């Protein structure tokens, strides 16, 4: 999964 | 068969009620509205809840049984029940309407009170202005302007995993004006992320049973529609937060 966190 | 049941209020004091035993949770909440004398209007401001923590209590879906959490969480001990009174409600101008209701006023106020004990609404810095306003049991100005403090009429919840977060947790936090999830070490301490999500990009939601999981899928800026599944044992509590916003949303009745 993509990390909405990512920045 | 008739039980008793006794549910806890705003102000720390108890209500006992005497009703049947297989009642769902909006049975015994009619039974309480009555015997504190709610009206027609109070009486869909506030809903039952059921004490999770000391920083965590969980709204009951209409399909429950109060009286089997009842007695699950009972013993002879205990500062009293695991069932309470709380505030069902978003937007806060709605409450401002309330202002001349005395009883609702006073809800209003002892909750306020002992979620600014607890770290939900951020009073500090207008922390003594607030404490003389108290002081003097000026209900209403310490409302109006507790107000204004972020995280009033907020719901957060426990942390917990959250699939689009390879390490870490999510606190997921909802209000009127939008969805947060704030970034959290494993423990539960913040990290200093977070991300707002506007309502009008929440796309669509559901829970899965299952996984025990809420889930919901936006779009925002440009990009395609993503789902998000937060691992919550409460999806049942967040899934009935979107629908009550929503709801508040359609009839937001003021233009700030």
């Amino acid at each position: 999964n993509i990390d909405i966190f990512a920045d | 068969s008739d039980v008793e049941l006794r549910v806890a209020l705003p102000d720390g004091t108890t209500v006992t009620v005497r009703v049947k035993k297989n009642s769902t949770t909006d049975q015994v909440y009619q039974a309480i509205a009555a015997k504190v004398g709610m009206d027609s209007t109070t009486v869909n401001y506030f809903a039952l809840f059921e004490v999770i923590s000391h920083s965590f209590v969980r709204k009951l879906a209409p399909n429950e049984f109060p009286h089997k959490l009842y007695i699950q969480n009972y013993t002879s001990a205990v500062p009293g029940t695991c069932l309470t009174i709380r505030k069902w409600l978003f937007t806060t101008e709605e409450e401002i309407l309330l202002n001349d209701n005395d009883l609702a006023v006073t809800y209003f106020f002892h909750q306020a009170v002992d979620d600014v004990k607890k770290g939900y609404i951020k009073a500090e810095e207008k922390s003594y202005q607030l404490q003389k306003l108290y002081e003097q049991r000026k209900m209403v100005m310490y409302l109006n302007m507790l107000r204004t403090c972020e995280g009033y009429n907020e719901i957060i919840f426990p942390h917990c995993a959250c699939d689009s977060r390879r390490k870490g947790h999510v606190i997921t936090a909802i209000s009127i004006t939008h969805f947060k999830l704030h970034a959290c070490t494993e423990e539960g301490q913040l990290e200093n992320q977070v991300i707002a999500f506007e309502w009008d990009e929440m796309q669509r939601w559901d829970t899965d049973e299952e996984g025990m999981a809420f889930c919901f899928e936006y779009a925002r800026g440009e990009k395609k529609p993503r789902w998000v599944k937060i691992f919550t044992p409460y999806f049942n509590y967040m899934h009935e937060c979107f629908e009550r916003v929503f709801c508040e949303l359609k009839w937001r009745k003021e233009e700030y």
